[PDB]
């Protein structure tokens, strides 16, 4: 039994990291609306411009 | 992908490959437990022929 | 075609090719039984003598 | 769990497991009680002779 609950501990590991793996990416797509959100509030963009912003 | 493909990859070898350290010894555990039977084989067929007198 | 050509193999040992080690076990208690028998052979044989005086 | 691991693999070769020094030994004296004892009862048989004057 212990040596079959460290195999087990072994992969529960790496289910989680696994899980982190996905989230990684997802944490730097958000930082890439936040670096256009400080492009977008500028007050010298028009509506043509904005938009473009909102396609990505 | 990339990054998912590393820790599924990761998460699959720890299942199927094999530990180098650890079955290396349980390999000799019956290694030598082969040796000591067959060895002890012999003083059995010898074990018996002294009843012969 | 290899995979079944090991697999093929490992059954047909099984029923064709002996197992060296125990039948060495009867070889050696059914020749001991030889020197048993020659030896009380010999005993039966001067049994006889036993009214020739 | 390893250093849990490590305790109870080496309990059980405290209770269960042989000792080979001890064995050896031991199984020499046995052997030697026998080959001994094995004359001794051909000594018995051989002894009823002296009557036979």
């Amino acid at each position: 039994g212990l040596r079959r609950a460290e195999q087990n501990t072994e992969d529960g590991m790496s289910l989680i990291q696994t899980a982190e793996g996905y989230l990684q990416e997802t944490h730097e797509i958000v930082q890439r609306v936040r670096v256009l959100a400080v492009q977008a509030a500028n007050g010298i963009y028009s509506e043509e411009d904005r938009q473009q912003i909102q396609v990505e | 992908l990339m990054n998912a493909y590393e820790n599924t990859q990761a998460s699959e070898s720890r299942i199927r490959d094999t530990d180098m350290a650890e079955q290396m010894t349980s390999f000799t555990r019956y290694q030598i437990l082969t040796q000591a039977a067959t060895s002890m084989l012999a003083q059995a067929n010898m074990k018996s022929q002294s009843v012969m007198r």
